[PDB]
């Protein structure tokens, strides 16, 4: 009987040892520490089209971040905030130990650098992850930020998790409705640098079609079978199955192959198809190489791990048989048991991997000329690091990737804190109606509410509050500790069924074991192993990233053991006979703190468990509904949530869409997102002047850190119709309030150059203020310009003035290249800096500050999603006052209640007010919250305001008595960042585009299609030729009236001109949109040629 | 950031009270009864000190040079 | 006859395994009874009348069933409809169904 | 199918005649009668 | 087969060449720009109308109770 103090506590342990961005520290510590020679390993050895000259990679390493100050600097070492200052990249060189062969000798090894790479903030790599407090305030960093983003280019780049199916494992489903193919099952193996999807079939006919990418056509089961090593049918039998009924429909297939008797038949068959037209032994090593390394090459690219590779697809023909029979649904693509997760780790290790193969190319490139022409024997001049250097920044700055997939580096999003955070902990799905639903899966892994709305419904997930992503382990290990627990190998099965006569009903009845999708072998009894398996982890024996399931499905039972990376597992309290291993002593020490959440979990109390290991848990919300029939208990009932779901008081009583609005809305409020934001130089950076932490306040509040970076202030709120400018989604903000600084806020603006130098002599673009150049803009503008150059801070800025004064000289004398600031914005100077770059160019940033109080129309949102301009700014004395004199800050009309159907706003504002009444703390965590709702209004009755929140309002205008009481609360609200100041375009005459002569940059409004259609709908003619001729691209042609090509007024001779009948013919005005006339010239480019009728202005008649 | 010189609601000056009223509370006195005897009875003023922050402890480390 | 509600098929000329299966799979899709287009046909009260509701859309066929008026078929689809009662029936029915 | 097209032909250049008062209705007729007789025979 | 009873089916009549004459005349317009009809149609068949003629229609409406539309007869 854990009560709510005691699950708190191991949910407190949890997120105090992990941090809430874990996912990526252990992806990316899993690659430094493992796929880092994991990658130079697999590439094996340097081999040179020279015989004599070889390379050996020993060992890799990474040193402290740093940077080349000069050409042979020392290499420094940096600080992440000096990085962000001098727009450089966080990155630490890389020291690869190879041993030169030359003329097959050893040699001495040498360690070369072959680049720089990225790091993750607040990992192994990077020294600020272990500094103390006092020391992380020294340097200049926020104590509170959990890193896990990389500093590329001076800006904040994090690796959002992608989501897509699982590879290596097969998924079967049913062809479309209405064709020749009945059943399809695809099979994606992700080989190292490549991934093939390979397609099995079965047509109308149970003839079996096997086919992949390269080669054409769909080949046959059996023929592919034999190609592999297989030599007579009744071994492809029995690798497909066990069971005679599913063996017999494999008849058709093996007499389609009949003509295929020896393996080279099935090989130039293939061969064939591969390549057509060269001889047989060119087709048959085609064959060879195809089917070797394009095949299945996740099981092995080698000729030896071919056979293997043959029972791979065998078992995966079984199953499109047993979809087929009926015995098995189709799988599904929502469920987790086949989606994995890859972070950063995953990703940036394959981005390394590509990076050396073009890094290991162009040095065998170098050294081969290099011998053939004879050089220096030195690698050290030969490194060209660079090759790694940039190519790794640039898929980190750009974020498109090496693999295809777009978007997977992203720039830290900094509003406030809960949008650091939310953008930190996102996976995005790669792909349909059914992938958006919410699945029963998603329980405690994946946020129900935060998701965006529209075409990403669905798609866009945040990681749970208690979800963990899998690292991974070895294969290796895990097939050795099943095949020693009894598995009894699938080919070593068929042997004794064959080569020794057993009966074949006695292993029908056992249990297959799978690995990974692969078939490991049979057993006895899936449920004796299952434990078997469990309890080992359990115990600490085997490791904690394996996860076993027993299906026992009537049909058919298999054991599923998965240790692959990327799988979403949730912990879970481990539960005996009814009773939690978790027990009060467990609790005491947590309490006290001799053992943390990790002690738990190495003891065998909480486990963590994926999808297929939870398709066969039994768990419970809480320990009084706990039975011996259950297995699991839930650490925290209310861990369901994400990020900014867990923000919500009361988020139950709300209904759903509210609560995914509140998380997309919650992102844009204006507060605090650093504490060193003034230090810190971010492109679009907003400060709330005065926040408050939230009154009613959840147990997740103080663990993000939320109340020590605030992003909101609480607000008197009054629930009643007081004017009627707070109809439709619209509140009433008192002016006073405003005016003693309620939710003034500051909007930060920088201005960024680099005294870039390009080839030539001594040729610089030097920052001075600008005298007689070309392009000069105007004498007034450079009024407060210092000399060097650069505005002096604290100083007005309006409209276009320049902030740093560049001149360039022509690529092709002096050009103005100087800084104007944005005509809309005018603010104040806050801050310049001058450094120096990497490579010796002066970079020179202004930070300007505005300052926005709020006014008619900007825009606020509550914690439960209730989003709304402000309708007006009411007086103080306007504003109705209660006998107390308490007047509202915010007026919300009850109309917006009913029909959202947001309960949680009116219970916030009652728990609100007696959190200021009573000074106790309020705690609204979804499932439980302390107080109850009705202590909550007793004690407000014992302070002296009435229990229902309500009280005695009188009117501010005519100091008459309101005939019903008014509800009053203290409902927290957000300042959005969508400001009516920035939000305005209007466009008077101005320029427009040299080709459309159509206007735009401030540009104008599009009319449009359905605009169009509106004005015709009112049958108006002249409207509509004003706006669409008259205030946009109006012009007049001359047009001769013979040919009707268009010609033009000579200004010399004021007779017209026609481009093809000279000046004989007669041209006349006629005034068209010179849209038209571009159309028409276009057309004529073509060999369309039209021409233009004329006809009367006047009706004529 | 730095606490407001007066509650937001009523122009009632709530500055001055937030050292004994912060000292008071985190020396280990309940917040009530410091609140009704430092003279702040309306929560409008409570929510004021109350629900504070006082990150101006922490960003004079982090200060723009100017 | 084999066993009572089954029974067995053997063949003369049946050649080629494959040719076996398609004939099986040509065995399995063949209509026993109903007229085509038709899935599922529930009959359904709308007050002192009982109708069907059919999931198929077949007007010649359905007009050819004994027992089942010519005069009163109302079909989801507008092309049949015109393809057999002509253009202004067409128009009607779209302008009811929309 | 030229058949038809040729019926449209006659059809609308009766019509057209028609419209013109070249003749009364009662030959019109018999033409319009005629000519759908005549090319509804080889259909 | 009838279909002319059936309920979807409006009232079709066949009117002569005067009022055809008259209606062309008022309407001001030559009988192809009216809506048309294509003599293989079932109720142009059923009435035996042939190409040139024009149909009248009476459909059940109701604003008017009966409403008066007329169909050009064409080839095909
Ligand atoms: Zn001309
Ligand atoms: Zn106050």
């Amino acid at each position: 009987m854990l009560d709510t103090e005691s699950r708190w506590a191991i949910a407190e342990s949890f997120f105090k040892t992990r941090g809430l961005v874990r996912q990526h520290l252990d992806s990316f510590n899993d690659f430094l520490r493992n796929k880092l020679q994991q990658v130079i390993y697999e590439q094996g050895e340097i081999v040179t089209e020279v015989p004599g000259l070889k390379i050996k990679l020993g060992k890799i390493r990474y040193e402290k971040p740093s940077i080349r100050e000069t050409d042979k600097g020392p290499m420094r070492e940096i600080t992440p905030m000096e990085a962000r200052l001098r727009n450089l990249t966080y990155s630490s060189p890389i020291f690869l130990s190879m041993i030169p062969v030359e003329n097959n000798i050893e040699g001495e090894p040498i360690e070369i650098y072959i680049g720089d790479l990225p790091i993750m903030l607040k990992s192994v790599a990077d020294p600020t992850s272990n500094l103390p407090i006092d020391k992380l305030i020294e340097i200049g960093e926020d104590p509170k930020d959990p890193g896990g983003y990389f500093i590329v280019n001076g800006s904040e780049k994090v690796i959002i998790a992608q989501e897509d199916l699982a590879t290596n494992r097969v998924l079967v489903d049913y062809g479309k409705s209405g064709s020749n193919i009945t059943h399809v099952a695809k099979v994606t193996s992700s080989a190292a640098g490549y991934r093939v999807q390979v397609m099995i079939e079965r047509l109308k006919d149970s003839t079996i079609q096997i086919s992949f990418a390269t080669v054409p056509g769909r080949i046959p089961f059996a023929i592919i079978m034999r190609a592999l090593g297989f030599v007579t049918d009744r071994d492809i039998v029995y690798a497909v199955s066990l069971d005679p009924q599913i063996q017999n429909e494999l008849l058709p297939s093996l007499e389609q192959a009949s003509s295929i008797t020896s393996a080279e038949e099935a090989l130039d068959f293939i061969g064939n198809r591969v390549a057509i037209g060269q001889k047989r032994e060119n087709r048959i090593q085609k064959a060879e190489q195809v089917i070797d390394k394009y095949f299945l090459p996740h099981l092995g690219t080698s000729p030896e791990d071919r056979k293997k590779k043959g029972y791979y697809l065998a078992s995966a023909v079984n199953k499109i048989l047993e979809l087929y029979l009926g015995r098995r649904e189709p799988d599904d693509k929502d469920h987790y048991a086949n989606k994995r997760v890859r972070l950063a780790g995953d990703l940036f290790t394959s981005l390394f991997r590509v990076a050396f193969k073009a890094f290991v190319k162009d040095l065998v490139y170098q050294l081969e000329k290099s011998k053939v022409r004879g050089r220096r024997l030195s690698l050290t001049a030969l490194v060209r690091a660079d090759i790694i250097t940039e190519r790794i920044r640039h898929a980190l700055a750009t974020g498109n990737w090496v693999g295809g997939r777009t978007g997977v580096s992203q720039l830290l999003d900094r509003t406030n804190w809960l949008s650091m955070l939310s953008h930190l902990r996102r996976v995005v799905s790669s792909l349909n109606f059914e992938a958006r639903d919410l699945h029963g899966t998603q329980w405690g892994r994946m946020c129900p509410f935060e998701t965006p709305e529209g075409p990403n419904s669905g798609l866009v997930k945040n990681l749970a509050l208690l979800a963990q992503v899998s690292v991974g382990i070895n294969e290796s290990v895990v097939e050795r500790v099943a095949y020693e627990l009894g598995v009894v190998s699938v080919e070593d099965v068929i042997r004794r069924i064959s080569e020794q006569n057993e009966d074949v009903e006695k292993y029908m009845s056992w249990s297959k074991v799978y690995l990974n999708g692969r078939l490991l072998g049979y057993y006895e009894d899936g449920k004796e192993l299952a434990k078997k398996i469990r309890e080992s982890r359990r115990q600490g024996k085997l490791s904690d990233e394996v996860n076993v399931a027993y299906i026992a499905t009537d049909y058919l039972n298999e054991v599923h053991i998965n240790c692959d990376a990327g799988r979403v597992r949730r912990p879970l309290i481990i539960v005996n006979n009814g009773t939690p291993l978790v027990d009060t002593e467990d609790i005491k020490k947590l309490k006290n703190g001799e053992i943390t959440f990790d002690d738990l979990v190495k003891q065998g109390k909480i486990e963590f468990i994926d999808a297929e290991e939870e398709e066969n848990a039994y768990v419970a919300l809480n320990p009084q509904d706990l039975t011996p029939d259950h297995t699991h208990l839930e650490i925290w009932p209310s861990a369901i949530l994400g990020i900014i779901a867990s923000i919500i008081p009361y988020p139950e009583h709300n209904q759903s869409p509210r609560n995914t609005y509140q998380s997309a809305m919650a992102k844009q409020s204006l507060g605090l997102y650093a504490s060193n934001y003034q230090i810190r130089t971010d492109t679009r950076a907003h400060l709330l002047h005065y926040p408050q932490m939230p009154l009613v306040q959840t147990r997740m509040l103080g663990v993000i850190g939320y109340n020590d970076r605030p992003a909101g202030a609480n607000a008197i709120l009054a629930i009643m119709s007081y004017t009627g400018y707070n109809m439709e989604d619209s509140i009433i903000m008192n002016k006073s309030s405003i005016e003693r600084g309620m939710y003034r806020s500051t909007f930060f603006r920088l201005y960024s150059t680099e005294e870039v130098k390009y080839p030539g002599g001594q040729e610089d673009k030097i920052i001075t203020p600008e005298a007689g150049v070309k392009g000069y803009k105007g004498k007034d503008y450079y009024r407060l310009l210092e000399d060097n150059g650069v505005v002096s801070p604290e100083v007005e800025v309006k409209g276009g003035d320049v902030l740093i004064g560049k001149v360039s000289p022509p690529r092709f004398a002096k050009r103005d290249t100087s800084i104007v600031t944005r005509h809309g914005e005018n603010g104040i100077v806050d801050l310049v800096l001058i450094t120096e770059t990497l490579e010796g160019n002066k970079l020179v940033k202004v930070r300007v500050r505005d300052l926005r109080i709020p006014e008619i129309g900007d825009k606020f949102a509550t914690r439960h999603g209730q989003k709304g301009v402000v309708g007006i700014l009411i007086d103080q004395v306007d504003m109705p006052y209660t006998a107390k004199g308490i007047v509202p800050d915010i007026i919300l009309n009850p109309h917006a209640l009913p029909s959202r159907m947001t309960i949680g706003q009116i219970m916030e504002a009652i728990g609100g007010k007696y959190a200021a009444l009573s000074g106790k703390p309020v705690d609204a965590t979804p499932f439980l919250e302390t107080p109850k709702l009705q202590e909550m209004q007793k004690e407000i009755l014992k302070l002296g305001h009435l229990p229902d929140s309500t009280e005695v309002v009188y009117d501010g205008r005519t100091g008459q008595k309101l005939k019903s009481r008014i509800l009053f609360g203290i409902v927290y609200y957000q300042k959005l960042h969508h400001m009516v100041a920035d939000k305005m375009h209007a466009r008077a005459r101005g320029p427009v585009q040299i080709l459309t002569r159509q206007p735009t940059e401030e540009g104008g409004l599009r009319f449009g299609e359905m605009e169009r259609d509106c004005l015709i709908g009112f049958g108006t003619a002249m409207l509509i030729k004003d706006r669409l001729l008259d205030n946009s691209d109006k012009a007049v042609v001359y047009i001769c009236d013979q040919c009707g090509y268009v010609g033009w007024y000579d200004r010399s001779k004021n007779r017209y001109v026609c481009p093809v009948h000279g000046d004989k013919s007669v041209l006349h005005p006629v005034t068209v949109s010179y849209a038209f006339k571009l159309l028409i010239q276009e057309l004529m480019s073509m060999v369309i040629s039209p021409r233009l009728i004329l006809g009367e202005k006047v009706n004529l008649g | 950031m730095i606490i407001p010189i007066r509650c937001f609601t009523c122009g009632a000056v709530v500055a001055d009270k937030w050292e004994p009223f912060s000292n008071r509370v985190m020396g280990g006195e309940d917040p009530e009864k410091v609140l009704t005897e430092l003279g702040v009875n309306r929560y409008c003023c409570r929510r004021m000190l109350l629900s504070h922050v006082n990150i101006i402890r922490e960003i004079i480390h982090y200060t723009r040079p100017i | 006859d084999n066993d009572e509600y089954s029974f067995t098929i053997y063949f003369e000329k049946i050649d080629s395994i494959m040719a076996l299966f398609k004939m099986r799979e040509k065995i399995l899709n063949t209509k026993i009874k109903g007229v085509k287009g038709i899935k599922r046909a529930i009959v359904q009260k709308k007050g002192d009348e009982y109708v069907i509701i059919t999931d198929g859309s077949n007007l010649e066929g359905i007009m050819n069933v004994t027992g089942v008026d010519i005069n009163k078929i109302q079909t989801n689809n507008i092309h049949e409809v015109e393809e057999v009662l002509g253009i202004e029936a067409a128009r009607e029915l779209i302008s009811r169904e929309i | 199918t030229i058949s038809d097209i040729e019926m449209l032909l006659k059809d609308t250049e009766i019509w057209d005649k028609l419209l013109r008062n070249e003749l009364s209705i009662e030959e019109a007729k018999k033409m319009f009668d005629d000519v759908a007789r005549s090319y509804s025979k080889a259909d | 087969i009838d279909i002319s009873n059936h309920e979807l089916v409006p009232k079709h009549e066949i009117l002569q060449l005067e009022e055809a004459y008259k209606l062309v005349k008022e309407l001001g317009i030559k009988p192809e720009q009216l809506p048309w009809i294509r003599a293989s149609d079932p109720v142009a068949k059923s009435i035996g109308a042939k190409p040139g003629d024009i149909i009248k229609i009476t459909r059940k409406s109701p604003f008017t109770g009966e409403s008066v539309t007329y169909r050009y007869v064409i080839t095909g």
